[PDB]
């Protein structure tokens, strides 16, 4: 929908990402391997949580309905009162389904860019030092092991470290060298 | 039982559902009617 990333260009979720909502997905020389970005589905669940008592706690308030008893020719007033609370049960009938309706897709779009701001997050970090690979995914120039994986998973990877070692293969896989 | 009709029932049933407890009280003794009679005042219509 809106934001891109959620049956967007990342097609399809993953089964085997299974301790959280959003995460990652690694492939070098030690290891393939998925891990879940916890602290970005944590605070995913944060405010979710917060929109779910946000609600609970909005209609405690909400129209409640004693009865009251009628006669036989006060029949007119007992209608004022039957059009009455079936009045304010259908204005709140209707509330509870339009917020819902409204919350569920707000909830799926926030999602949406959940995925996508982590995927910005990864690539302003790794710059020229990765391929935008086009479907989620990146690959290094430097050849990237697990403890380095780590910081750009916890987001601390470090560009000036591995600028030589990538931008000696992006000055080769260039042709550049092809002249002597 | 009897037949006959409750006069402002309705409006009594609302005065009752802001009520909790009662206390029966006694007030006019039954047994005090001395000139009149209150034993012979009964009906097949409301049986025991």
């Amino acid at each position: 929908g809106l934001f891109g990333a959620i049956a967007g260009f990342i097609e399809g979720g993953w089964q085997g990402m299974v301790d959280g909502w959003y995460g990652y997905h690694h492939s070098n020389e030690q290891g393939s391997g998925y891990a879940a970005d916890k602290e970005s589905t944590q605070k995913a669940i944060d405010g979710v949580t917060n929109k779910v008592n946000s609600i609970i706690d909005k209609m405690n308030t909400q129209f409640e309905a004693v009865g009251r008893e009628f006669n036989n020719l006060e029949r007119r007033i007992e209608n004022l009162n039957k059009k009455m609370e079936d009045g304010f049960l259908d204005v709140w009938t209707y509330n509870a389904e339009l917020l819902v309706l409204m919350e569920n897709e707000r909830t799926l779009d926030f999602h949406d860019s959940n995925v996508k701001n982590l995927y910005d997050k990864v690539r302003l970090q790794l710059r020229d030092n990765a391929k935008e690979l086009g479907n989620g995914c990146f690959e290094f120039y430097h050849k990237c092991d697990n403890e380095c994986m780590e910081s750009v998973r916890n987001g601390t990877y470090d560009y000036p470290q591995y600028s030589e070692e990538a931008r000696l293969k992006r000055e080769e896989i260039s042709g550049v060298r092809s002249l002597v | 039982c009897y037949p006959g009709d409750f006069n402002d029932y309705e409006e009594l049933k609302h005065l009752l559902s802001r009520i909790n407890h009662f206390e029966k009280i006694q007030i006019i003794p039954k047994s005090s009617w001395s000139s009149h009679e209150a034993s012979l005042g009964v009906s097949s219509a409301c049986p025991y």
